[PDB]
């Protein structure tokens, strides 16, 4: 589902729950979330 | 942020007159009136679009966070 | 404060002293140490006698002030030709100023914060001040030109009213957004458990059903999605069992989740944009999202003047209407001329003056205090590209196509949105406790007495000498 | 037919003809002024005059007045055939203007 | 005629009393346009004494 | 082109912005702490 | 017919609040006071409230 | 009433058309075709892809705001109303993107399509002749041959700026030959949408139909429609002299002119003449000069956005102004 | 700790926002708003038609119910969670539904700081979009409604006693006047009056192709007028603009109304000193109405809206009910509105310019003054002056400068109207109601004058002296508080800091009136509650104790 985006070196890491959640390339201590691959609708008025 | 593709009032597309402006205010040095008269708009409608606008995105663009 | 000392006869900034100062080096506190200028205090000036200007040199003179304008704040320098104004217009201004919503910052994207309110299209305004370029106003600004015929018009103006323009605020005049947050801590409770996070449950095909179909297989709002009315974005579950001590053993009872996730409420939807994950400082994990919602002018959000002139909205009025200054120039909101003698804001009017003369040949104007573009060589300017010296234009009328039997003074005025829209203050309460249109819970010491009956209100109906309605209320 | 779009008030107009008033769902201040001042250059309509009750709708009162012997419902009816006539000598007048410039 | 009620009071009486406080309630306020009209003005200098 | 005296001296104000910061009442209280 | 008619309904109607009527009169003139210092005296002699 | 008007220094008069019969004891000026047939014609002064200019004499105000006013509203156009996203992980966000996607003019006939009906579910309303899609797919690639030094984003960075011509008709539904004479560009490419990064990608697809102008300003089919009666200048008392060309430092330079070797000046090309009355206000030009201008005169002058040429906006708005009054006395009136 | 209290069902608060196309009597409700504010309906043998199809509707549309009481008491069923059309077939006759808002309900509408009685009172409901409580503007002055978002708040009645206590002694229609002096205080409003200036000005003459519309903009179409012979005649058919409120007050024969007031407006001016006829003026002035025909005189705040005792209104009121005159209300409400954006009026940079002829005049005499006063300070350090008896030496200067310096700004500022044009605004908005006055135009135009604090002018900031850029024991008026720019020309320095105090001490005497909006008027009604006139037309208390035999002494309602 591609869960999590380092704040700093931007990279498409992701693990399991309870995974010493930090990251795996530099060790940033917080993670953004990706978008998602589904549709959105919108309108443009 | 971006310059609007119309103007408020009357709807003009002024979004086609912004890059041509830089470039004329950069090379073939002019001030801002008479650059901005030969380069489509007469009234002061729509030329107020361009003359009072600030490009807060290229400012934004320095926090890119998918990069580093 | 600094001020220049005068010896006798004259000032001690003489003219070689300026030529160095704009031409890089003998800087500040270089004149300090020369004994050009000196500080003053409040009771030791009072053994001072201080010019205002250079054309005043009298020999029983001790100081010389720097500028007459310093008099005027920060916040009080964003009006133009506040010595025009009067006084209580020149302050309740200051109170409009901070309130007023536009860019923050250049990381306003990559925060996140309780509640902040941004401008779509923000434009620096047209007469600039000479305080509102070292305070970096000019590159952060807050608000929006407008172009404005001041006349009176479809009688939705009465007092302190204006009109809008449809087909102007579709262009994207005055679209805002508005960015608040949630956040989640799961705590570690005493007795070696968690609250986990998790979800996805569905129905008879449904993937997944109607209140879960915002969430992803980690059960968090996923960026991009719209959230409504009671859909959950945030998928929380805590032990319910080991909320008090019992102190730890093996057994297996930790399969024991009473769920409490938070749920999204209010009149239109929203929408996801982050979410953010933590390790906080004693290996706790916090979850905070971000939801934005873009909202449009519309009956009730009120606007100010950049004088004081502050005012709602009456009614958004049809692009064919307003009339149209035969070039083709639509205005884009119509004031009220009434609100001019009782108020007495006549800089405003050469805010026009000195602006529509200021976007013709190309240069933004200066309505700096004690000074600024003299009114006698911008109405030249005004003149000789074929308008009037004063402003006033003639209109030709929108549902009826005659002229306008008076000349209609037209030009543009930087406005600028607030705060306090009637999207988040409609509240009404039916029967019970929590009421079912809840307003945002931002007050901040504005308690106005709310859904209540005082006793000011009680001695009225006793003044009508109606019995039942005291009954019944 | 369409028995929606043109009313006729009942508690506005008075016997036989004359003094009528009229109800056009879904119109702004185009037709309104563009068809007062055609049935105003009918030397026997002396009192023609439209108006909108509230502007978020989209309604338009019309009311017709005339002295005697032509009906108000009448007056209409050649006050609005007449703007077709005025539609075709402006886009004859106009097209020839294109074709030979 | 003084201004103080209770001078007044200790020297003329009670019916006097009231004559003086039904017209200065009516100076106080005939001095800024606002007309009260008296009534009320001596429904309040008759409710006090 | 020519260096006048009422003119020039409203250049002290930046000049003084520039060397001591507007905000210099808590920057100065902290740093002399 | 005219004069007897506007006399016989400008009558105090029996039931009327008219406590309520006389204490709400006088405090609302009451409650947009300024300063607004005047004097019962010639050229600046006294200070009245 | 009292021909033709005056411009006062702090008014105006004569406002009102007032030509009907019942202005007076004569019953003059009815209707009379044959002599509104006589009376009316057209001028041109010049007509281009994108600007028109023309008049109209011997008219009343009332039907020339009728035009001018469903100009905008009733002539129908075509903009985008819905907005599909795909991985939009720019800087702009998804509601303003695709707010200006809608403003952009699209060039294309739209007597080609039908009008939506929106009773009908989201699967049914869109149809081949009723829909136009377009497609953007643009995608940020740091350029590998960078130069000396960061200058500008044009450079050392692949397709960071989009534009209005990365717009990409896509042929829809079936009959994908009607549009292949002439497919769907918008009416000026360089249209800076949206400005991108390496690491960022827009991809969506917008639904185009047929809409008016008094729904939302998208739909708009013309930029600027607007009149202006023609001016005149009625000098009297001849002066000459240094007067004269103190006549002349006030008015624009082409409205009047000085005699070259002769007599006094004159007023030559009052067309361009912008009222600012600023001759009324001297006390040398007192009863020496008259302002006004002509009621009957009309100047149309119309600028459209590019999805049509102007002087078929004036002609469909003629069409439109006139079937709304066809289907009027079409009608049963219910009591 | 005697604060508001208690809490309230069924009640709503919303901003405010202008309507003059909706009622006096009527208060526009939100669709949004108005589909949880219900009302309970019994049904009966009068409802059974309207209920069933309520209930059909349902909660989501708007002419619908949300719950429902059965006659034997089941419970509350709500009308959302299943219980479709069969619902509504049976509808025993005792049972109670609970309906959305609709057209036509008796609400009442309140402001939180009450002051008087006409700060609660009662409208009727109408449904419309955006979500705001518009209301009309001859309904504003007694709530004291300067818009500029501003909340209001909003109860219906839930029983049938309650409600009919709000329309019939309380609402909008039977409350025209003050019970403060009997005073019209709810009419005519700001650019109602100023619409009403231009039409009934004397250079205003119409035609049939121009009263025709004027008189269908203000009955919205459909109303029969019958149209009077014109003021002029053969050469122009010309209708006069005082031909147009001599028409909308009587408009046909059906109308019975007759009104023959007559009465002075504002700023007047006398005719000749001998003619005994008060309407032979030199401007319009005197008013005279025969017969609901307008003989002479324009419509401004005196003869049309708020005010005295001399108005249209208040005479159509004492005359022909309550009824006519909330139709005339309504009538001109929406004439001036529908008129004012099609005559066009503005102000601008162009109506606040001396013309080069009152500069002369004010650089000559104001030196005359500034002569008159110095003389006077180079006699203070002479010994003393002559001691006016009232006070001392030093205070016998500060009133005779003062005196001087307040004659010095209405002798300019009385020949800055003379020389001003007509046709601008804020003359005309001087010379007719609303807002701004002479000393308001002659302080934009011509010399603000003598900044004052608390009574006297300003004193000493500093030791011996005001502001440091004056000499010590300097009393020269441009030193303590006398200003000589007008706001067109710009002030000094010195000047901007005079008048700031003086904005600056009524700007705070505002702020902390709200502190004190009831005490007085609270503690004042401690006594005077229960004292209601008994039949025998004597005035009471609770226990029956008698406080006074006849009211006033005579026994008069001041309302009436
Ligand atoms: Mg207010
Ligand atoms: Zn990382
Ligand atoms: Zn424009």
């Amino acid at each position: 589902t591609l869960k999590y985006i380092c704040a700093e070196c931007s990279s498409k890491l992701s693990l399991s729950r309870t995974d010493a959640v930090r990251c795996k390339d530099c060790g940033h201590r917080i993670l953004l979330k990706a978008r998602t691959k589904r549709l959105v609708q919108f309108e443009a008025r | 942020m971006i310059v609007p593709v119309r103007c408020f009032s009357c709807g003009k597309v002024v979004g086609d007159k912004w890059e041509s402006y830089l470039n004329l205010l950069q090379e073939d040095e002019l001030d801002e009136g008479t650059a901005l008269s030969r380069l489509g708009l007469k009234r002061y409608c729509c030329r107020r679009m361009i003359l009072t606008h600030v490009d807060l995105i290229e400012k934004f663009l320095r926090y890119n966070p998918l990069e580093k | 404060r600094p001020l220049i000392i005068v010896s006798d006869g004259q000032s001690r900034v003489k003219d070689i002293h300026l030529r160095k100062l704009l031409d890089g080096e003998l800087d500040f506190d270089d004149f300090l140490k020369l004994g050009l200028v000196e500080y003053l205090d409040v009771n030791e000036e009072n053994d001072s006698y201080i010019a205002l200007y250079e054309k005043d040199i009298v020999p029983s003179m001790t100081h010389l002030e720097i500028e007459p304008f310093t008099i005027l704040g920060a916040v009080a320098g964003l009006i133009p030709y506040p010595h025009h104004n009067q006084s209580p217009r020149n302050t309740y201004q200051c109170a409009m100023g901070k309130q007023a919503i536009g860019a923050i910052a250049y990381n306003q994207f990559k925060r996140i914060d309780t509640l902040l309110y941004l401008m779509t299209y923000p434009q620096q305004p047209m007469v600039k001040t000479k305080t509102i370029e070292l305070i970096d106003y000019d590159k952060l600004p807050a608000g929006q030109n407008a172009t404005v015929a001041v006349m009176s018009y479809s009688g939705y103006d009465i007092e302190d009213a204006l009109v809008l323009n449809k087909s102007s605020i579709d262009r994207g005049f005055g679209r805002c957004e508005t960015r608040r947050k949630t956040t989640t801590v799961l705590k570690r409770y005493a007795n070696h458990t968690q609250d986990i996070i998790g979800g996805m449950r569905v129905d008879e095909n449904g993937d997944p059903i109607w209140q879960h179909q915002s969430l992803g297989p980690d059960g968090l709002g996923e960026v991009g999605m719209k959230v409504q009315s009671g859909q959950i974005y945030i998928n929380k579950s805590v032990p319910t069992n080991s909320a008090d001590a019992p102190n730890p053993n093996n057994v297996n009872v930790q399969t024991q989740y009473r769920e409490a996730p938070v749920i999204y409420r209010g009149p239109e939807p929203s929408h996801i944009d982050q979410v953010m994950m933590s390790v906080s400082d004693n290996d706790q994990a916090l979850i905070k999202v971000l939801l934005r919602q873009n909202r449009r002018p519309e009956l009730g959000d009120k606007f100010s003047s950049r004088h004081g002139q502050k005012g709602v909205c009456g009614i958004i009025v049809k692009q064919e209407d307003m009339p149209f200054n035969d070039q083709g120039i639509v205005p884009d909101i119509i004031m009220n001329p009434h609100g001019f003698p009782s108020r007495m804001t006549v800089g405003k009017m050469i805010e026009l003056i000195s602006g529509k003369a200021g976007v013709l040949n190309g240069t933004l104007e200066y309505g700096t205090c004690f000074g600024g573009s003299k009114l006698e060589d911008m109405s030249k300017i005004l003149v000789d590209q074929g308008f009037n010296y004063s402003g006033k234009d003639m209109l030709y009328s929108g549902i009826t196509g005659e002229c306008l039997q008076a000349y209609i003074f037209f030009g543009p005025i930087y406005y600028q949105k607030l705060k306090h829209m009637v999207l988040d203050k409609m509240h009404a309460r039916a029967r019970g406790p929590r009421a079912v249109l809840t307003r945002q819970p931002t007050e901040g010491r504005s308690r106005d007495g709310g859904l209540r009956l005082g006793e000011m209100e009680r001695d009225c109906v006793i003044a009508y000498g109606a019995s039942q309605l005291l009954l019944e209320r | 037919p369409d028995r929606e779009k043109i009313k006729l008030l009942t508690q506005a107009t008075s016997e036989d003809g004359t003094s009528a008033s009229f109800q056009i769902v879904e119109e702004d201040h185009t037709l309104g002024n563009a068809l007062r001042y055609v049935i105003m250059k009918n030397p026997d309509v002396e009192f023609c005059g439209y108006s909108i009750p509230h502007p978020s709708e989209n309604l338009l009162n019309i009311r017709i007045q005339t002295y005697g012997e032509t009906t108000a419902v009448d007056a209409l009816q050649k006050g609005l055939k007449d703007l077709m006539d005025l539609c075709d000598v402006v886009e004859s007048k106009f097209t020839e203007k294109i074709k030979s410039m | 005629t003084t201004n103080h009620v209770l001078e007044v009071f200790s020297v003329l009486g009670i019916e006097a009393a009231r004559y003086s406080i039904i017209r200065e309630i009516n100076y106080t306020m005939s001095n800024h346009g606002m007309s009260v009209d008296p009534r009320h003005i001596q429904l309040l200098g008759d409710v006090m004494t | 082109d020519e260096i006048n005296t009422a003119q020039d001296k409203w250049h002290l104000l930046p000049a003084f912005l520039k060397v001591k910061g507007l905000v210099k009442q808590h920057l100065d209280s902290f740093n002399y702490f | 017919e005219i004069a007897l008619f506007k006399y016989r309904k400008a009558r105090l109607e029996p039931g009327t609040a008219i406590g309520a009527i006389g204490a709400q009169s006088i405090g609302e003139p009451g409650t947009q006071m300024t300063l607004k210092t005047f004097h019962f005296a010639g050229v600046a002699s006294m200070n009245v409230t | 009433m009292s021909n033709i008007v005056g411009i006062e220094y702090n008014r105006v008069t004569n406002t009102t058309s007032t030509d009907f019969p019942g202005f007076s004891k004569d019953a003059e000026n009815e209707w009379n075709v044959e002599k509104f047939k006589k009376d009316f014609e057209v001028n041109i002064s010049s007509l281009d892809a994108r600007e028109a200019n023309f008049d109209l004499i011997n008219i009343d105000t009332s039907i020339a705001n009728a035009f001018r006013r469903i100009m905008i509203s009733e002539v129908p156009s075509v903009a985008a109303e819905y907005v599909y996203f795909f991985n939009n992980t720019s800087v702009i966000q998804d509601e303003v993107l695709a707010h200006r996607i809608g403003l952009v003019p699209l060039k294309v006939d739209p007597d080609m399509l039908t009008w939506v009906d929106s009773n009908l579910p989201d699967d049914e309303k869109f149809t081949d002749e009723n829909t136009i899609v377009l497609s953007l797919n643009v995608k940020c690639t740091r350029n590998p041959d960078a130069p000396k030094g960061s200058t500008d984003p044009k450079e050392l960075y692949n397709n960071a700026h989009v534009y209005a011509r990365d717009l990409k008709f896509e042929p829809q539904g079936r009959q994908s030959t009607t549009f292949a004479d002439c497919p769907v560009v918008p009416a000026d490419p360089d249209i800076l949408l949206a400005k991108l990064r390496p690491g960022q990608e827009i991809s969506l697809k917008a639904h185009c139909i047929l809409g008016i102008g008094g729904d939302h300003a998208k739909f708009s089919p013309v930029s600027t429609a607007s009149y202006r009666l023609l001016p005149q200048i009625n000098i009297l008392q001849p002066i000459k002299g240094e007067s004269a060309r103190r006549f002349q430092k006030c008015f624009p330079p082409g409205v009047i002119g000085i005699d070259e070797g002769s007599d006094e000046a004159y007023v030559k090309d009052a067309r361009k003449d912008t009222v600012s009355r600023e001759v009324l206000r001297y006390e040398e030009f007192a009863d020496k000069v008259k302002l006004g201008r002509v009621r009957n005169h009309f100047i149309f002058n119309v600028e459209s956005a590019g999805a049509m040429t102007p002087e078929e906006i004036f002609f469909k708005s003629v069409r439109i102004l006139k079937n709304k009054a066809e289907y009027l006395k079409n009608c049963p009136i219910t009591q | 700790g005697n604060l508001s209290g208690k809490r309230v069902d069924f009640s709503g608060r919303t901003v405010i926002s202008p309507d003059p196309n909706l009622s006096i009597d009527e208060v526009a409700v939100p669709d949004r708003v108005a589909k949880v504010l219900t009302y309970p309906e019994k049904v009966t043998r009068y409802n059974r038609h309207k209920l069933q199809e309520l209930i059909v509707n349902g909660p989501n549309v708007h002419p619908g119910a949300n719950y429902l009481l059965k006659r034997n008491e089941d419970a509350r069923r709500n009308l959302r969670y299943g219980d479709r059309m069969k619902l509504a077939k049976n509808l025993q006759i005792g049972d109670v539904v609970e309906r959305h808002l609709e057209d036509g309900d008796v609400v009442l509408f309140n402001r939180q700081p009450s002051l008087h009685r006409l700060s609660i009172l009662s409208h009727y409901a109408k449904i419309r979009p955006w979500r705001t409580f518009r209301l009309n503007e001859c309904v504003c002055t007694p709530y004291n409604a300067d818009f500029d978002g501003d909340e209001m708040n909003l109860h219906v009645p839930q029983t049938e006693e309650a409600r009919a206590e709000a329309i019939n002694l309380m609402g909008v229609k039977n409350n025209l006047l003050t019970p403060k002096s009997g005073e019209p205080i709810i009419a005519a409003t700001q650019d109602f009056i100023t619409g009403s200036y231009l039409i009934s000005h004397k250079d205003s003459f119409y035609d049939r192709a121009t009263l025709t519309q004027l008189l269908s903009m203000m009955s919205d179409g459909i109303e029969h007028f019958d149209i009077p012979p014109p003021a002029i005649m053969k050469p122009y058919y010309l209708w006069t603009g005082k031909q147009v409120f001599s028409l909308l007050i009587k408009p046909n024969h059906n109308s019975p109304v007759v009104i023959n007031l007559d009465a002075k407006n504002k700023v007047f001016v006398p005719p000749k000193s001998k003619s005994l006829p008060n309407e032979m003026s030199q401007n319009d002035g005197f008013v005279i109405i025969r017969g609901s025909q307008i003989l002479s005189g324009v419509m401004d705040k005196s003869v049309l809206g708020d005010g005295k005792k001399h108005s249209v209104f208040y005479t159509i009121l004492r005359d022909y009910g309550p009824q006519e005159a909330a139709n005339a209300m309504n009538r001109m409400a929406k004439l001036c509105a529908r008129f004012l954006g099609n005559r066009g009026f503005s102000i601008g940079i162009n109506d606040v310019t001396p013309a080069d002829d009152l500069k002369q005049k004010k650089e000559e005499l104001v030196e005359i003054a500034y002569h008159k006063c110095d003389e006077l300070i180079t006699l203070f350090n002479k010994g003393e002056l002559e001691t006016q008896p009232g006070c001392n030496e030093e205070q016998t200067l500060e009133a005779k400068i003062g005196g001087l310096l307040s004659k010095v700004r209405e002798e300019v500022g009385d020949v800055c109207i003379n020389e001003l044009d007509n046709w601008n605004a804020p003359l005309i908005m001087a010379t007719c109601g609303s807002k701004g006055s002479t000393l308001n135009v002659s302080q934009m135009v011509a010399v603000v004058g003598q900044q004052i604090i608390s009574g006297n002018r300003v004193p000493d900031g500093f030791q011996d002296r005001s502001l440091p850029h004056f000499p010590k024991n300097s009393k020269t008026p441009q030193s303590k508080g006398f200003v000589r720019n007008s706001f067109f020309s710009g002030l000094s320095p010195p000047e901007f800091l005079f008048h700031a105090i003086s904005g600056r001490e009524g700007l705070v005497d505002t702020a902390v009136k709200t502190a004190e909006t009831g005490y007085m008027s609270r503690r004042l009604m401690k006594s005077l509650e229960d004292l209601s006139c008994q039949y025998d037309n004597t005035v009471r208390t609770s226990a029956n104790g008698i406080v006074q035999f006849t009211y006033g002494g005579d026994g008069l309602d001041p309302l009436e």
